[PDB]
RNA sequence: ACUCUGGUUUCUCUUCAGAUCGCAUAAAUCUUUCGCACUAAAGAUUUCCGUGGAGAGGAACAACUCUGAGUCCAAUUUUUUGAGGCCUUGCUUUGGCAAGGCUA
């Protein structure tokens, strides 16, 4: 399923199904979409930003991931 | 241009690249037995003594290239002077170290039944010719020759299988890949 | 005890470089042949 | 493929059960499935008006089930 | 002085005749290759020492080039192949291996997917995505292509060729579509500049041409006519490049001379000795004004010409 | 089944509206089987918000409500197997 | 081929402080004791942050992997041999 | 499950090799030690017998086994749904957002 090996350690937005935002450097996946990323800064609104840390996002409430910026050094 | 000066144009520039960036333009022979028989039977002296130099290499190379005592004959390559000076047995004496433990322990076993068949054992009168005796033609007594068994032990079809077929070869699976 | 490792050197043989010579031809001979041949040629260089 | 939820360290213990639409229950664990449905003992249900209810041995759905607390020390 | 490195420094190490040098586009290190078939990397400022080396060519190197990454180093062959290496530690990624004669040429897509355009003695113009290990498309000109190149779209091929005509041939109409004709032997070397709308020819007429590769097209192609330039008995494969801020041109000539031609004056502002014998290729620095130049001489000539 | 048809209908302009009303509009890259949707050149109206342009998105195969096809498609020959 | 990597990661969660929310909102940071191929998580020495902002330490929870939105692991785990 | 490398043998050259380069073992010379040196030890050098590796060159037949690469899941736990609808405030970017209460 190479489409999300594609988007390892890139910084990507993941926008889940309450509406939150996980920005968060996509390093792992699986079958069920649960993510590893790390260093994830949560966006919510009112806006302010939380970090977290090394998230484990589990699939059932991911809704879309998109790129926010290429994987650093 | 044309269509003849187009192709007339392409065969010379075809032999052109084809013999300017060819590849050889990129930036041994064996003798019959006899021709050597004939050249010691026979026989600018410089070529004499510079060859005549190499003796001791000559004993070395046939003493160390002896046909081991399951042999009768061991043919080997042989690099000789063409004046007949030297006769170097160019081979280097090489055995799989099982098969040749084997073949000696083979040997172990078959000269000590023997010795015990063999009650009065007559060695071999030493040295063997007489000093003013001079040294045989090997083409006029030992070339036809047929000589007497060697001593390779008998080895039974059955639990001696995978080894009978080679056992007692010179260099017993030389060629098989 | 004594054994100190071999020396490093450029793999030259000797009997290679005999047959690059003109001097000399390579064939295949009895050993018992060649024995003879090399008790008459030590007998030949002695005598010489 | 289905593991059972690894629950002897829960095992006849008074856990509190939260369930799914806030709804929470107290009770003695028994059992359960691969699919984490339990079944408890000495029920409590402990609605939200604050008054208790007592039921004895009931089965939850795994489904509903949101969180365990082993209320006694495992 | 106007650059980084020394004056006229030379670059010897060279086994045999340099048909090829290349910059690097980052502008610190350096390609030549040639009948030793052998690459040599070069580093442009310093001492000029020989960091690196590329064996795995069994014929001699045609056409270096490197794509605006500067990563990968593609290398057209005499043998039948076209290698591509990788520049760090510089061992060959990929050989290319479809064409059934001598490789004249090959050419780095830079914009989009990494396709290679080649040409080779056959007549068959093969295209090469790396991913694919095969040939994509393959133009067959009846004659033999020395020289091809992309455009800055690297949608269209430009193959010259000993046909006495420079032959475009488009990706997705799979034809020839026009023909640059006005050279009257074989052209050996095309160029392309960095903004894409140029492009340069040598040939055996002794001439240097300059046309404009472009969808507005103004009918004649051939806008601008150099002379200076020889091509002699030896027939090389005399090549060209163009300047980054697409000034000056240079074509290799069989007279020893680096030359280099005004754009606009179209008149020689450098003709430059020291060479000794027909210099095939001579190419620019990407970011300051330093000139290599190859030549059968076995050597290179670095320089700051301004 | 049904997946299979959309993972033929690479390179389209479709748009999809998602469970919570997000309706992306974009050339489609990969589907998954189930569903898994990576897109391109996209148009992403979170709805209750103004839409923003992101060069990539990858929607998860379980939050689609539906696609939109455009006028153009030819499905007789892509539904048969 | 079969175990997923974020699992593994999960699996060497345990012993460590891990921050789990919930479906209901209710945050819950302590000691994952142990987990599972789904995510169901035995944990202990809980931390809990409810909807409404109240803190209640509840000592041995066992949470449905279901009802896990997401959990917050340490960053050591960035170090971890499956991540590589 | 489709495509492109690499082969193997033999002959030779060049260079590196303190690695049991040798699962074997010689000789010479020098120095030292004691005897009083084949019957004796140490240290060092050298030469021989004759290795491994890498590189290169020839010529013999094998060419895709191998080493790689390019190329069947709707029933709890993830991807075939508890989803959708009402009320108050803070601001309304008058679209509505955020929190809570709900109703299903």
């Amino acid at each position: 399923s190479s489409k999300m090996l594609q988007h390892i350690d890139y910084r990507m937005r993941c926008i889940l199904q309450d509406g939150r935002i996980f920005i968060g450097t996509f390093k792992a996946f699986d079958k069920h979409m649960n993510l590893i990323l790390c260093d994830c800064d949560e966006f919510r609104k009112r806006e302010e930003k939380r970090v977290l840390g090394l998230v484990l996002l589990r699939g059932e409430n991911l809704v879309s991931m998109t790129v926010e910026g290429p994987p650093p050094k | 241009m044309s269509e003849e000066k187009l192709q007339e144009k392409a065969r010379k520039w075809q032999q052109l690249q084809a013999k300017r960036y060819a590849e050889k333009r990129k930036f041994k022979e064996d003798m019959p037995p006899e021709h050597v028989r004939k050249i010691i039977r026979d026989h600018d002296k410089r070529v004499y003594l510079g060859a005549l130099k190499y003796m001791p290499h000559a004993v070395l190379k046939l003493l160390e290239n002896m046909p081991m005592p399951w042999e009768q004959i061991r043919d080997v390559p042989v690099l000789y002077h063409i004046t007949g000076a030297i006769s170097f047995v160019n081979e280097i004496p090489w055995v799989i170290e099982p098969v040749y433990i084997s073949q000696w322990g083979s040997m172990w076993i078959m000269m000590r039944r023997e010795k015990r068949d063999r009650r009065h054992f007559k060695r071999m009168r030493f040295p063997p010719f007489d000093d003013e005796e001079p040294p045989l033609d090997y083409a006029d007594n030992i070339l036809d020759v047929e000589p007497l068994e060697a001593i390779q032990l008998e080895l039974d079809p059955e639990e001696d299988a995978p080894v009978l077929d080679w056992f007692y070869d010179h260099q017993p699976l030389r060629d098989s890949r | 005890l004594k054994h100190r490792p071999p020396k490093a050197q450029k793999k030259r043989y000797l009997f290679r470089s005999f047959k690059a010579t003109k001097f000399f031809q390579s064939t295949k001979l009895d050993w018992v042949e060649v024995g003879l041949q090399v008790c008459r040629q030590g007998y030949n260089m002695l005598n010489l | 493929k289905a593991h059972p939820p690894e629950l002897k360290k829960f095992m006849d213990k008074k856990l509190s059960l939260k369930l799914n639409g806030g709804r929470h229950v107290q009770g003695i664990l028994r059992g359960f499935d691969p699919f984490m449905n339990l079944v408890i003992d000495e029920c409590v249900e402990m609605a939200t008006s604050g008054q208790q209810n007592n039921i004895g041995m009931v089965v939850i759905r795994g489904n509903s089930i949101i969180m365990l607390e082993a209320l006694e020390r495992v | 002085r106007c650059s980084s490195l020394q004056p006229i420094m030379l670059l010897s190490g060279h086994e045999g005749e340099v048909y090829c040098c290349k910059f690097h586009p980052n502008g610190s290190t350096l390609a030549s290759a040639g009948f030793d078939r052998l690459i040599l990397l070069w580093n442009v400022y310093g001492d000029c020492d020989n960091y690196a080396t590329l064996k795995g060519h069994s014929g001699a190197v045609m056409e270096l080039h490197y794509n605006t990454d500067g990563s990968m180093l593609f290398s057209a062959s005499t043998d039948k192949t076209v290698a591509v290496w990788d520049s760090e530690t510089g061992e060959r990624v990929k050989r290319l291996k479809g064409h059934t004669s001598f490789v004249n040429s090959c050419y780095p897509a830079r914009r989009g997917p990494q396709l290679v355009c080649t040409g080779s003695d056959d007549g068959t113009v093969k295209l090469w995505d790396i991913r694919k290990k095969a040939a994509i498309q393959t133009f067959q000109n009846t004659y033999q292509v020395l020289a091809v190149t992309f455009n800055d779209t690297s949608d269209q091929i430009i193959s010259g060729g000993i046909d006495n005509d420079i032959k475009v041939w488009d990706l997705r109409q799979n034809k020839l579509t026009y023909t640059m004709r006005g050279h009257a032997d074989s052209v050996t070397g095309l160029s392309l500049s960095s903004e894409g709308s140029y492009l340069l020819s040598n040939a055996m007429d002794n001439t240097v041409r300059v046309w404009d590769v472009r969808p507005f097209a103004p009918k004649e192609r051939c806008v601008k006519i150099f002379q200076g330039n020889v091509h002699n008995f030896e027939k090389n494969l005399l090549r060209c490049s163009w300047s980054p801020d697409g000034s000056k041109i240079a074509a290799g000539s069989a007279d020893r001379f680096v030359y280099v031609w005004d754009t606009t004056s179209r008149r020689i502002l450098y003709k430059l000795p020291g060479h000794a014998g027909s210099i095939n290729e001579v190419a620019f620095h990407p970011d300051e004004p330093i000139i290599i130049s190859a030549s059968s001489d076995k050597r290179l000539y670095m320089g700051e010409i301004q | 089944k049904l997946v299979r048809f959309l993972m033929k209908l690479s390179h389209e302009t479709v748009t999809i509206e998602l469970k919570n009303g997000t309706q992306v509009h974009g050339t489609i890259t990969g589907v998954d089987v189930s569903m898994n949707t990576h897109l391109k050149a996209v148009k992403m109206t979170l709805k209750n918000r103004e839409p923003v342009q992101l060069e990539t998105l990858s929607i998860r195969g379980n939050n689609i409500r539906y696609f939109i096809l455009p006028d153009s498609l030819p499905l007789d020959t892509l539904l048969v197997d | 081929m079969s175990i997923g990597v974020p699992i593994k990661v999960l699996h060497e969660a345990e012993g460590h402080i891990v921050t789990c929310e919930t479906n209901t909102g209710e945050v819950y940071r302590g000691k994952l004791i142990e987990a599972e191929d789904n995510m169901n998580c035995q944990m202990s020495n809980i931390t809990v942050t409810y909807r409404d902002g109240r803190v209640a330490q509840l000592e041995q929870v066992y949470i449905r992997g279901s009802k896990i939105r997401f959990l917050i692991l340490p960053d050591m785990l960035k170090n971890a041999p499956m991540l590589k």
